């Protein structure tokens, strides 16, 4: 589903913003 | 290129010439031959003023006279463009002959 | 439904025919496939009433148009010789005799003229020439809506081998049928199996190829596989047995070619990259740095 | 009116200021439009300081669109009196040295468009009263004027100039120019060779 | 003082006043065939990558061609796909379009005809509105063209239909950036010649000016498409002469469908790359596993005839004696061909070719110049 | 610059937004690099041209223009106004966005300021109508006409540069600096009043300059010539192709994995010759009904063996459910990017990256076992 799915790119986003800091 | 007119070799610094450029330069050194007042409408595009700086140079250099050349335009843009085109015939004539002969040819305008 | 020019490209050779008649029991195979050819020429032209025909031989020294013969033979014709019986239908026997008097005067010619011997096969310019006749009468057009079709009689027999200067002559007239929509049929009567660019012209023309090594029952062969009129082509499969590859041989080794390089100037193909660092074919130097970049070898770690 | 608002559309306008400081600015950026590809328009006086000594060759010029024969006010009592002065001294009547004067001012704008055989460019006169001084024109403007072209309206010298233009953006045939519109050192020689 | 009416009838009737039509007809030929006499093996780029754009703007709203400049460039378009790639197969090419101030992307830069078929047909429907931009266009031509291969040849194909172009910034800064990436750009404007298009295409084709076209009718546009077709001949001073790895994958024949590698969706047939064994759909792509140029023999040979090509045939003499009464190839008449009373055997059909020396007649003429690309004589003659 | 293959591959918030934007795009990246681990750089770097697209697609902007001049009234009038539009306001027109900062946020709203704007003089000044007194104008926006004028005469300063001789106007009427003719008419000055005061013809006209320079201006950013300018390029030498010529060598090698005499080969000849004369009868075609039987077995095994290969030839039908049918379409799409991207690591024959193979070679061996 599209909302599920732009949730994992969020958590994946923060994840890589978590990975540079 | 050089061709002759009469005994007077020419130095076009084009490869190529118009028809209305070499009869205009015909005109002209009949003109300083006969020794009077011409009246001459080149059409526009061609090359009116190296036509005109073409053969004088050339007539100044080859005739023991030397006389020397006023050329009085209307506009300073046009004093410019004359001399530039004057630099794009002396080189070329400089480029033929091997050699840079004792030539002065300056533009003059205002203090401003 | 639609008539059509059938155009058969026959290679009458006398080395390639005496080299099969050798390597056969029987001799005199011309004569059987050229009776063969007749009859199936004959069921063409019964197919239809409007429907056309030509042939060209590519004998040693050229071509040469065996129907319908030459117009300055028709001026100057004429010497019925009663090689087919006349009681026949007249509308084939013209035919016919047409057919067998050209093969006459071509064997007699070359026969005259048969103290020079050529390496060169002349079987892609006859394939040109009938494409050029196909166009021909298709822009002629006094019958409306021609099909065509292209039938290449070929004998390999064992003796000559593959050719690597005909390979651009017939991917050109393979591009050219494929064009004007004119299939190419191939009946190889030979030993060797296999003849890469005529399998190539009929799978890329949507032709049939046919290797046959006997020369007897060729009707049925030509009668059955070959009998393909192109108003039926999309509806009548093809017996085309052993797809070919679609692969080429390489410039200076001449094997077939794998996973290689070819020359982005003149599209020569090479297996290897070649010695000298220049094309073979093309003499273009190559960079240093890229060919290096081509020799280098995959990673691993220890 | 709103001519303007669909004259932006196409061609950035530069108009003549007096001020030659931002006369030549214009010009320069005049220039540069067409250079670039921009589309360009420069809207200067017949008789002012654009009128002499700038080219516009090339992209720089392909259409003068002359508005007007550029008369002097006559009413003026300097142009008066040296009107009356040419009568009673070189025999040169009123309406003739007002239409050389007027007629060669056209002649000098319109000659600003062509530098080479191969540049192009449309020369239109929207006036009724130079379709009588075609004769006043200079002889080459002459040549070039056709009679079917005297009378001209609006829409079908568009269609003229369209169809020009698509004419002369063609490649011309070096055969067709090899030796009679311009020639080299043997046509050269070879026209001296005609001539003697 | 008059009026319109009160002057004489017009007489158009009488306005109109009433063999060596065959030699005015034949001098056009032979001015012709002396155009097309400068034939040369030029070294052609095969493998190329084009990118066409198209405007899309307010200009292509004129009526001027039929039965309007959008819908006929695009249905023109289509056509110049399908002869682009079908004989230049190894060749990729993207499409972009102008509109609205904007270059627009509507398919990527791939080898498949199909795809850029299909999108021309979807712009075939939207309405062209906006103002080109020339930089925008040739700023994403040049992002294109950015992973092509040194090998393959870098062009941009800009039909032009306005007069003018407004651009975010410097033009000529993107001129010179594509002649350092090497990019030729040749347009075929619509109107008129544009000093910025003549400029762009003289510096990407180093001082060459016959690059920039501008049509005359129809026809002369139709023959404007078919002329970007062919390779471009390079220049002397490019030095990217190298190998190209590529190979030539097998016709896999299964009577089972099976994923294909490319798309990822069930396709019966296929061909396996002999490098990795992974299937494609259609050829010539690049292999999607290991990065592999996967072409036929027949992709190979489209350009055979680009690279050598045939010389032209030669007009024969009148008062030269003939050899044949018949075409060679096609074995048709030549006719008495009197184009007046005592014009005898004047401009005769015959075309002898140079090396052979037999004589064609004119359908053969065009057909072996055109369709085919090799001579029957020449081949017929045994060396 | 920033449309190079690291900046792509290193902007984070152009690739999620090109992958918002895309759908498809979503059954590729969900299990590749978030469920089998696979690096976003490595999934980014073969996609580098997408990345570039959507980057120009964005990117990019129109060029400058007259946008007050394009905006006309259509009692009610009605205009529309879009974000790009107003954009384009807000580059040509610098002084209505410090009309827009200090305003829209602090004291009222965007479309009321834009009302009043088009009511005020300011709008008319700078699409360049000619401003008179009678007008209201507006009260707030009215204010910036001294700044606006301010902002001209700075506009001034930085395009007012020397130029060349060529197009050199004042020198050309500085030429002669003390010509003190007759004083031209006054057809050949600006327009004045009934007092001698200039009407205001001539400040449209600087404006409509101005604006033009400006436009130029804005393309001159970071997104001897004389005599080449003066040189008649006609009468110059025609250019001279320099195109490569190529020359063929057609003596390629023969492909590698009973010579008949002449004597014979005429005694063949000649017995095709009698046996062409004496009869030939054409009834000999007919086959002796077994090789016709064994010739007719050949060739419908070939038939049968091409009608099952091309009975059967958008993807066509499969007898899985759809649920296995997507499940194994994903599994072989994570086979092919994993496979694309080892070969391509394998293939790029450099020892700094074999560690990146080593570990996308244990991931083709999970594939494996995953399949
Ligand atoms: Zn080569
Ligand atoms: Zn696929
Ligand atoms: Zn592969
Ligand atoms: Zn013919
Ligand atoms: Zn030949």
């Amino acid at each position: 589903e599209e909302r599920e799915n732009e949730k994992t790119l969020n958590d994946y986003y923060a994840a890589l913003a978590k990975k540079q800091a | 290129m050089k061709f002759y007119i009469d005994d007077l070799p020419v130095l076009f610094p084009y490869p190529k010439i118009y028809p209305e450029q070499y009869n205009y330069m015909c005109d002209i050194k009949k003109t300083l031959d006969v020794g009077g007042n011409s009246i001459l409408e080149m059409p526009s595009g061609t090359g009116k003023t190296v036509s005109l700086l073409s053969l004088t140079i050339a007539y100044q250099m080859h005739y023991p006279e030397h006389r020397k050349i006023i050329y009085c335009s209307r506009t300073m843009s046009e004093i410019e463009k004359a001399l530039v085109e004057l630099e794009n015939l002396m080189d070329y004539r400089t480029k033929e002959l091997g050699y840079q002969e004792d030539f002065r040819g300056l533009g003059l305008t205002s203090r401003k | 439904e639609s008539p059509s020019l059938l155009t058969v490209i026959i290679e009458i050779a006398p080395k390639l025919w005496t080299t099969f008649d050798e390597e056969g029991n029987e001799k005199g195979s011309i004569i059987k496939v050229l009776e063969a050819l007749i009859v199936f020429l004959n069921a063409h032209l019964a197919f239809n009433s409007a429907n056309k025909v030509a042939v060209i031989a590519a004998y040693s020294q050229g071509i040469k148009y065996l129907y319908p013969e030459s117009t300055s033979a028709l001026k100057a014709s004429r010497s019925d010789l009663k090689i087919i019986n006349s009681d026949m239908y007249r509308r084939f026997r013209n035919v016919d005799e047409t057919l067998v008097e050209e093969i006459y005067k071509l064997f007699e010619l070359e026969k005259k003229q048969i103290e020079q011997n050529s390496q060169r096969s002349t079987l892609a310019g006859a394939m040109s020439a009938g494409l050029t006749y196909v166009n021909r009468i298709s822009k002629e057009s006094v019958t409306t809506s021609l099909k065509s079709r292209l039938l290449v009689l070929t004998c390999g027999s064992g003796s000559s081998k593959d050719e690597i200067f005909q390979y651009i002559p017939i991917m050109n007239c393979i591009f050219s049928a494929t064009k004007m929509k004119c299939p190419i049929d191939v009946v190889k009567i030979g030993g060797s199996k296999e003849s890469t660019f005529l399998q190539q012209t009929t799978d890329a023309t949507n032709g049939v190829y046919l290797h046959v090594e006997s020369t007897e029952g060729l009707i049925q062969y030509l009668a059955t596989a070959m009998f393909i009129d192109p108003s039926l082509r999309p509806i009548i499969v093809k017996p085309n047995h052993g797809s070919v590859d679609f692969r080429t041989s390489c410039y200076l080794t001449g094997r077939v070619v794998a996973v290689g390089f070819i020359c982005s100037v003149c599209l020569c193909v090479l297996s290897i990259i070649p010695p000298g660092n220049k094309c073979p074919a093309c003499d273009s130097q190559f960079d240093e740095h890229v060919i290096a970049k081509l020799k280098r070898k995959p990673v691993v770690p220890r | 009116m709103g001519i303007l608002d669909e004259v932006w559309k196409h061609k950035l306008i530069l108009v003549e200021t007096p001020d030659a400081q931002e006369t030549s600015l214009a010009l320069e950026t005049y220039r540069k439009a067409c250079s670039n590809g921009r589309g360009a328009i420069l809207l200067s006086v017949a008789r002012g300081k654009v009128s002499e000594g700038i080219d516009f060759d090339h992209q720089y010029g392909r259409t003068v669109l002359m508005i007007g024969i550029p008369f002097q006010y006559t009413e003026s009592r300097i142009l008066k009196a040296r009107l009356e002065f040419m009568r009673e001294n070189y025999r040169i009547r009123e309406n003739d040295f007002l239409s050389f004067d007027a007629m060669r001012h056209a002649a000098q704008c319109l000659g600003r468009v062509l530098r080479g055989k191969d540049d192009y460019g449309v020369m239109v006169l929207a006036d009724r009263r130079f379709s009588r001084k075609r004769s006043q024109l200079p002889k080459w403007i002459a040549q070039g004027l056709s009679d079917a072209d005297l009378n001209l309206s609006t829409d079908m010298a568009i269609s003229n100039t369209k169809q020009f233009l698509r004419t002369m953006a063609q490649p011309t045939d070096p055969k067709d120019q090899e030796g009679v519109s311009v020639w080299s050192y043997e046509d050269l020689i070879k026209h001296q060779n005609s001539r003697k | 003082g008059g009026y319109a009416w009160e002057d004489e009838i017009k007489r158009s009737w009488d306005l109109v006043k009433v063999m060596a039509s065959l030699v005015a007809s034949i001098v056009e030929a032979r001015k012709k065939r002396t155009a097309k006499k400068n034939i040369t093996p030029y070294q052609r780029g095969i493998i190329r990558s084009l990118i066409l754009t198209l405007d899309c703007s307010e200009a292509m709203l004129e009526k001027d061609l039929r039965p309007n400049r959008h819908a006929m460039i695009i249905q023109y378009a289509i056509d110049f796909v399908h002869e682009f790639f079908d004989q230049n197969p190894i060749s990729q090419m993207g499409i972009i379009i102008m509109r609205n101030g904007l270059a627009q992307l509507v398919s990527q830069v791939s080898g498949n005809p199909q795809d850029h078929i299909d999108a021309l047909k979807s712009i075939r429907k939207q309405e062209p509105k906006g103002n080109p931009s020339l930089q925008n266009a040739l700023e994403m031509a040049r992002g294109l063209l950015l992973p092509v291969p040194a090998h393959c040849t870098r062009e941009v194909l800009i039909v032009f239909g306005s007069l003018s172009t407004t651009d975010p910034g410097d033009i000529h800064q993107t001129i010179d950036s594509l002649v350092s990436e090497k990019i030729r750009v040749k347009v075929l404007g619509l109107s008129a010649q544009v000093a910025i298009c003549k400029e762009l295409c003289k510096a990407t084709n180093y001082g060459d000016e016959s690059f920039y076209k501008i049509l005359l009718d129809e026809t002369h546009l139709k023959e404007l498409f078919n002329e970007a077709v062919t390779p471009l001949p390079v220049n002397k001073i490019n030095k990217g002469f190298t190998l190209v790895k590529m190979g030539f994958p097998t016709r896999i024949f299964e009577d089972t469908p099976t994923f294909c590698s490319c798309h990822s969706k069930l396709v019966y047939g296929g061909y396996f790359c002999p490098n990795c064994h992974s299937k494609v759909c259609s050829l010539p792509t690049v292999c999607p596993c290991c990065d592999l140029m996967l072409i036929l023999s027949t992709h190979l040979a489209r350009s055979y005839h680009h690279l050598m090509p045939l010389k032209t045939f030669a007009e024969v003499p009148t008062t030269e004696k003939f050899r044949s009464e018949d075409c060679f190839s096609c074995q048709s008449r030549f006719p008495i061909l009197k184009n007046h009373k005592n014009g005898k055997l004047l401009t005769s059909s015959r075309y002898r070719c140079e090396d052979c020396k037999q004589e064609f007649c004119v359908d053969c003429d065009v057909f072996i110049h055109e369709i085919l690309h090799n001579c029957p004589g020449c081949e017929s003659k045994p060396v | 610059d920033s449309l190079s293959k690291e900046k792509l591959l290193t902007n984070l918030k152009l690739q999620q937004s090109l992958l918002k934007g895309n759908k498809v795009l979503m059954k590729v990246f969900q299990e590749t690099v978030i469920n089998a681990g696979l690096p976003p750089s490595e999934f980014w770097s073969t996609r580098i041209p997408l990345l570039r697209a959507f980057a120009l697609s964005t990117s990019q902007k129109v060029g400058p223009y007259n946008v007050l001049s394009t905006i006309k009234p259509v009692n009610k009038v009605n205009v529309n106004l879009s974000r790009e539009k107003i954009l384009n306001i807000f580059e040509n027109y610098p002084i209505v966005k410090k009309a827009y900062t200090d305003n829209v946020p602090k004291n009222f709203k965007e479309p009321e300021f834009w009302a009043r704007f088009f009511s005020s003089k300011l709008f008319r000044k700078l699409r360049g109508e000619k401003i008179m007194q009678n007008d209201r104008g507006d009260v707030i926006i009215d204010r910036y006409l001294t700044l606006d004028q301010e902002f001209d005469r700075k506009d001034d300063d930085m395009l007012l540069h020397p130029v060349k001789k060529i197009i050199d106007l004042d020198g050309n009427i500085q030429d002669d600096p003390v010509v003190r003719g007759n004083r031209p008419d006054f057809t050949m000055q600006p327009g004045v009043d009934i007092n001698g005061n200039s009407d205001g013809t001539v400040d449209i006209l600087k404006g409509m300059n101005r604006l033009s320079e400006k436009m130029i201006m804005a393309l001159k950013n970071e997104y001897n010539d004389e005599r080449n300018e003066l040189k008649i390029d006609d009468l110059n030498e025609s250019y001279k192709t320099n195109y490569a010529i190529i020359h063929l060598k057609r003596n390629a090698h023969e492909k590698t994995t009973l010579k008949v005499s002449n004597q014979q080969m005429l005694q063949q000849l000649s017995l095709v010759m009698d046996n062409l004369i004496n009869k030939l009868d054409l009834n000999q075609v007919v086959p002796n009904n077994e090789v016709s039987n064994k010739i007719n077995k050949r060739v419908i095994t070939a038939i049968k063996i091409n009608a099952k290969q091309a009975k059967h030839n958008l993807e066509v039908k499969s007898t899985l459910p759809i649920d296995l049918l997507e499940s194994c379409r994903m599994l072989h799409t994570t086979c092919c990017e994993f496979l694309k991207h080892f070969y391509i690591h394998f293939q790029s024959g450099e020892q700094k990256q074999a560690s990146t193979v080593k570990k996308l070679y244990n991931h083709l061996k999970d594939c494996i076992e995953k399949l």
